[PDB]
């Protein structure tokens, strides 16, 4: 029914900083709205009673603000572990829809990722099938694209990539990429690639192996 | 659908299911102590009545978390309005105390004062056994005006400043709940807001009571003027043929019925009246017998049995011995499907009509049993009391009676009966109608203060010659409050539910003649045998106030206002016979004849040409030194020429 | 104090039926609402429906008529969420959470901790291990990555550590992911000195707990 939507996406913003999140609504939301801060593999707390009202137990900076229809959680001189995906749910309607979500990461200077390639093991390659996994290691803006090129042909629709929650100490991120291929149409190659696209790097970086070359 | 609808549904649903369990305690234990008097009883109910009173109270101030500007439901949103209303307890804490104190008072004077008589101050007379008993019985012209007189003055001048003091709160009681004055407060009964075409305001029911009274007053004249023929023949050189009728000549202390002037006013009177007191002896009729006829008397139109359990717990008959009970004929409604009647039913033709008017009340509270708890009542305060009147009315037709077994088949009814039959409804029907308008108008303009503090009892006799017709005998100035001096307005009770259940009555009546078929006059229906008209009874009974009573009226008479007209119709042949019976008398009243008029003396004073200057004031002192320089002359005439001492005195 | 207690990390064959209890504890019971929330992973959250313990009556959002039953035990204070024809796309942490009052505030107050349901057929099945070499593709300067790459398994908690726990640093073991065939997979790699390629020891160590699997797989260059 009613359409809760947030105004941003994703914020990356460094300590000690205030900053601000909007929920826009749909129709007429008379200050009915609810945040919720929910970590990593937890279940969501509470942050703001009605617009502005807090609960207690809760930690101070934490304010809400506007009512009708657009409302801003505030946040003042941000924590470091005031990470999670900040919700907010809705009132009239029964159906409560869940507005989207808005990740909160930090750091402030982006470290280009360090990249390798592994050929897939001999033993896998008797099983009739061959990983390739391209890594990336640390790295800020999680937006890294991977390119798999076989033969200097992009690869489309055989990867899968999963990526870190970002790092509790230096902020970053690490991403793996795996390339599946059948024993047969692996042996039918030569040069296999992993290009990396990132901010960080000025141009991208391929790291590549050549198919039977100890 | 909002979350505050879902909230006040389901707090309602929570609220039905622990009010129901927790009155049927509160009624059962006053049930118990009505049948069985005992002082065990009193408290047992007492602890039981005050879980009921705390508990509306911690349930008033929790449905104030749901306003009313978004609640859709119409069902949900009238249970709330029941159960958001303050009430006193938005008054201070000293002034709430104050307000209890004053109609504790009231109440108690009006109960336990008494009235000695001059000539033997050691016998001294209550209200409700001898005091009413003087004023329907005696003839005796002197008898009957100092009982008025004396009960008058005292209970006037007690409930006087209490009363005022009571106005001056009350109001504060309604201001702070939002109304205009108290009077607004006791007209929101009738107000209905936002049903699409079926609105009612609560000014429109001063415009609609004023309305349909100005059609009741060509009817009330020729019955004034014959009644005013009929006791100048009871009592000579009392009443003039041209002016009012003296207050305390009218059958009761304040003449709210006329209907102990029957015996005086009667038209034929070597015709009996229809009694059937001595058949319902020679068939043998016990007080078992007759509530199974008034049972099949409700089941012929189409309305159910009893419920089975109501002949198990009744009281239906007295017990005689030591075991005590009161006997005011109520009926009971204690909650999940128990309907009890209470009343110690003797072998009498009126016992046979309040079996019938009892009974009525059952069926009604039978029919809104599947209501939530809130919507279980009358669809206002004069449709209760309006369906159990109707059905007495049918019952105690000839038609009806002939065909019961009493009233032996052979018997042609006369049309100077018929005649003397109208007259003694008109005397109970129509005569309290003017009284009844009176009182609640006269209310109403104390409450919004059109009527100032110093003329109050100036502004009472002045409608009561105008509107009612009636005359004081002995002129009475602003330390009498003789409107307090009657049980509604002492007790804190609306009056304008008797005005409006007569109009409903016989717009009933009407309704449910013509879905049964009937040919002759209005009052010799029956809607007996007729299932038709019990359909459209119990579409309105069904109802409660579920559906707002301008609803509910379409759903009987088709209409959406009281109307006048069907009450005209049932008086019909008794109006063509007053205007035969009043065709040398003179029809209409002056307001100027007075009972003391010819005796009086006028006085008239010029104060500021006999001094011009040095000219004191005229307050109430120097008429108090007036009427002790009239009271000292009185006794100087009486001593020097006829030789008596007679102590006049300023009250005098 | 007041907590929610939930049950169960269900694997349930698809198009069967399903029974998620919430048991409560702390507060009365019967005195607050017991709603249901749905979290796809990765994905926000939305609305099944509330049933209350009080006159057992229920509520439901459009999408899901028809599809749970939601009943309630007050001898037992436990509320039960029951899904039916289960299909793959039922596969998500299912929240019980409660709201205060009963018609006064309307807003959650403590929650469950959600129990995991997986629409998967197949029974459970052991890890397949292959080992990722270092190599010049993954090798940079002063450092290369290897690593240990195990797949098609059925039940979720899998481990895999380095040198038995001994390295800490470079070791992270990417999210698993769930392929078409309905098995996951997973695979996990650390960075170690170029100059230490195959010099030391690194083996990893495979444990699978739901079955009893427990491998050791050295990495080693490209031969
Ligand atoms: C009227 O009320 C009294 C109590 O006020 C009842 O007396 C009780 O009778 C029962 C037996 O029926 C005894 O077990 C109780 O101990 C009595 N109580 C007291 C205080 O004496 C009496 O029975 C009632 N009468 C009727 C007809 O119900
Ligand atoms: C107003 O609310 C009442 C509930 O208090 C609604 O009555 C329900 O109606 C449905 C369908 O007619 C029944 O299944 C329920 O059993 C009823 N509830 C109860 C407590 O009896 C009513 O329908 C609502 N009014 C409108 C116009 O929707
Ligand atoms: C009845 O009277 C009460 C006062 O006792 C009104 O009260 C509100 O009371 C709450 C406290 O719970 C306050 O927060 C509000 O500010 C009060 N409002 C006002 C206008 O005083 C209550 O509104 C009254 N209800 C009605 C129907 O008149
Ligand atoms: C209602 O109708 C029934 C049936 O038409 C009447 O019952 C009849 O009454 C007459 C005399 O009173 C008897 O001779 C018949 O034997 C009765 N018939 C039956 C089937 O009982 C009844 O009297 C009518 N009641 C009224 C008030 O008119
Ligand atoms: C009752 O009905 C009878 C019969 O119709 C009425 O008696 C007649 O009344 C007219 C009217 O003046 C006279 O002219 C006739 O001479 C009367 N008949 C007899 C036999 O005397 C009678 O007036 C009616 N009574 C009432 C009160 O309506
Ligand atoms: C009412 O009860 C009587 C028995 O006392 C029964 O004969 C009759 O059928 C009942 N009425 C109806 C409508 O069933
Ligand atoms: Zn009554």
């Amino acid at each position: 029914d009613i359409v809760m939507t947030q105004s941003p996406a994703t914020l990356s913003v460094t300590p000690g900083d205030r900053v601000s999140l909007s929920c826009r609504a749909s129709q007429s939301i008379r200050d009915y709205l609810y945040w919720y801060q929910q970590k990593s593999h937890e279940s969501p707390r509470l942050l703001i009673k009605y617009a502005s009202q807090s609960i207690s137990g809760i930690p101070s900076r934490f304010s809400g603000s506007g009512s009708g229809s657009d409302f801003t959680l505030s946040i003042n001189s941000v924590e470091p572990e005031d990470v999670g995906v900040y919700y907010c749910q809705n009132g009239h309607s029964f159906p409560y829809t869940f507005g989207g979500g808005t990740k909160l990461e930090i750091k402030r200077t982006v470290a280009a990722p360090s990249v390798f390639i592994f050929p897939p093991s001999d033993e896998q390659l008797k099983s009739g099938t061959a990983s390739v996994v391209c890594l990336l290691n640390n790295f800020y803006p999680r937006e890294a694209k991977v390119q798999w090129k076989v033969d200097n042909a992009l690869q489309s629709g055989n990867s899968q990539e999963s990526v870190t929650e970002q790092d509790s100490k230096d902020s970053t991120y690490s991403l793996s990429s795996t390339l599946t291929l059948s024993k047969a149409d692996y042996e039918k190659h030569k040069v296999y690639a992993c290009e990396v696209t990132h901010q960080g790097l000025s141009s991208p970086v391929t790291k590549s192996f050549n198919r039977g070359e100890c | 659908q909002s979350t505050i609808e879902e909230q006040a549904k389901t707090f309602l649903d929570k609220f039905n299911h622990e009010a129901e369990d927790l009155f049927y305690q509160s009624s059962l234990a006053s049930w118990n102590y009505n049948t069985n008097i005992t002082e065990e009883n009193v408290q047992n109910m007492n602890n039981a009545g005050d879980k009921w009173s705390a508990f509306l109270k911690e349930q008033s101030t929790l449905a104030q978390m749901y306003p009313l500007q978004e609640i859709q439901n119409l069902t949900v949103k009238l249970q709330l309005q029941a159960l958001q209303q303050n009430g006193s307890s938005v008054l201070s804490e000293d002034k709430s105390k104050r307000l209890n104190t004053i109609l504790n008072t009231m109440s108690t004077i009006y109960s336990t004062g008494k009235v000695c008589n001059p000539d033997n101050p050691q016998e001294c007379l209550l209200l409700e056994p001898g005091l009413n008993e003087i004023m329907a019985n005696s003839l005796d012209y002197n008898e009957r005006l100092w009982a008025w007189e004396s009960w008058r003055s005292e209970v006037g001048k007690q409930l006087r400043p209490l009363y005022e003091e009571y106005v001056v709160l009350k109001n504060e009681m309604a201001r702070a709940n939002h109304y205009e004055d108290y009077g607004d407060y006791w007209r929101g009964d009738y107000e209905v807001n936002g049903v699409d075409g079926y609105d009612y305001s609560r000014g429109q029911l001063i415009e609609d009571v004023e309305h349909t009274f100005e059609e009741i007053k060509p009817l009330y004249e020729h019955l004034h003027a014959y009644v005013r023929a009929k006791l100048m023949n009871a009592y000579p050189s009392y009443i003039s043929p041209i002016g009012c009728l003296p207050a305390h000549l009218l059958g009761d202390m304040w003449g709210r019925f006329w209907t102990n002037l029957y015996s005086l006013t009667v038209p034929f009177g070597q015709k009996p009246n229809i009694d059937v007191t001595d058949a319902m002896v020679d068939q043998a009729w016990d007080a078992q017998r007759i509530f199974k006829e008034a049972e099949k008397f409700f089941v012929s139109v189409g309305l159910p049995n009893m419920t089975q359990g109501f002949w198990e717990n009744s009281m239906l008959t007295d017990p005689g011995n030591v075991q005590k009970a009161v006997c005011h004929p109520t009926a009971w409604d204690l909650g999940k499907g128990d309907f009890r009647i209470l009343m110690c039913t003797k072998v009498t033709m009126d016992d046979f009509l309040t079996a019938h008017h009892e009974m009525g009340h059952i069926q009604y509270d039978m029919a809104y049993a599947a209501q939530p708890f809130l919507l279980r009542n009358g669809a206002n305060e004069g449709f209760h009391e309006a369906v159990g009147e109707i059905m007495s009315l049918s019952a105690a037709t000839p038609k009806h009676l002939k065909s019961i077994g009493l009233l032996s088949p052979d018997f042609q009814e006369d049309n100077e009966t018929e005649i003397n039959f109208l007259l003694k409804q008109a005397l109970t029907i129509v005569g309290t109608l003017p009284f009844t308008y009176m009182l609640e108008k006269w209310r109403w303009m104390v409450f919004k203060g059109e009527i100032p503090k110093d003329q109050w009892m100036k502004k009472w006799w002045e409608m009561k010659r105008e509107i009612v017709g009636v005359v004081e005998p002995v002129p009475h100035d602003e330390t009498y409050c003789d409107p307090a001096s009657l049980f509604h307005v002492s007790n804190d009770y609306s009056f304008i539910r008797y005005y409006t259940r007569t109009l409903y009555q016989f717009q009933f009546q009407e309704a449910l003649c013509q879905a049964a078929k009937h040919e002759g006059p209005l009052h010799k229906c029956d809607i007996s045998n007729s299932t038709e008209a019990g359909q459209k009874l119990f579409n309105m009974l069904r109802l409660g106030k579920s559906e707002p009573w301008t609803l509910a009226l379409e759903n009987v008479v088709g209409a959406k206002n009281m109307n006048v007209r069907p009450l005209l119709n049932y008086f019909e042949p008794l109006f063509t016979w007053l205007k035969d019976q009043n065709k040398n008398s003179f029809v209409g009243w002056s307001t100027d004849w007075s009972p003391y008029a010819d005796q009086s003396i006028k006085v008239r004073i010029s104060l500021k040409s006999a001094l011009g200057d040095k000219a004191y004031e005229w307050n109430d002192n120097e008429m108090y030194l007036f009427r002790s320089s009239v009271a000292y002359a009185m006794r100087q005439y009486f001593l020097k020429v006829k030789n008596q001492m007679i102590l006049f005195g300023e009250e005098d | 104090e007041v907590q929610l207690e939930e049950s169960g990390a269900e694997l349930v064959r698809p198009g069967a039926s399903v029974k998620i209890s919430c048991k409560a504890f702390g507060y009365t019971f019967t005195n607050h609402h017991i709603n249901w929330m749905k979290q796809r992973p990765g994905q926000g959250l939305d609305w099944i429906g509330y049933v209350n313990p009080y006159n057992d009556y229920t509520k439901y959002s459009q999408n899901f008529k028809g599809k749970a039953t939601l009943s309630v035990d007050r001898s037992s204070s436990t509320a039960y969420m029951e899904l039916s024809s289960l299909t793959s796309e039922d596969s998500a942490v299912y929240y019980c959470a409660r709201w205060r009052d009963y018609d006064r505030d309307w807003y959650f107050d403590v929650w469950g901790a959600g129990t995991t349901v997986i629409v998967s057929s197949a029974s459970t099945k052991g890890p397949s291990v292959f080992p990722l070499a270092p190599s010049s593709k993954s090798t940079s300067g002063g450092t290369a990555a290897l690593g240990c790459l195990v797949k098609d398994y059925f039940p979720e908690p899998v481990t895999v550590s380095w040198n038995s726990g001994a390295l800490t640093s470079g070791v992270h073991t990417f999210p698993a992911v769930l392929q078409s065939s309905g098995l996951y997979s997973l695979s996990s790699v650390v960075t170690v000195p170029s100059s230490s390629l195959g010099t030391q020891t690194y083996i990893c160590n495979v444990n699978h707990k739901p079955s009893n699997t427990k491998v050791d797989k050295k990495v080693e260059p490209k031969s």
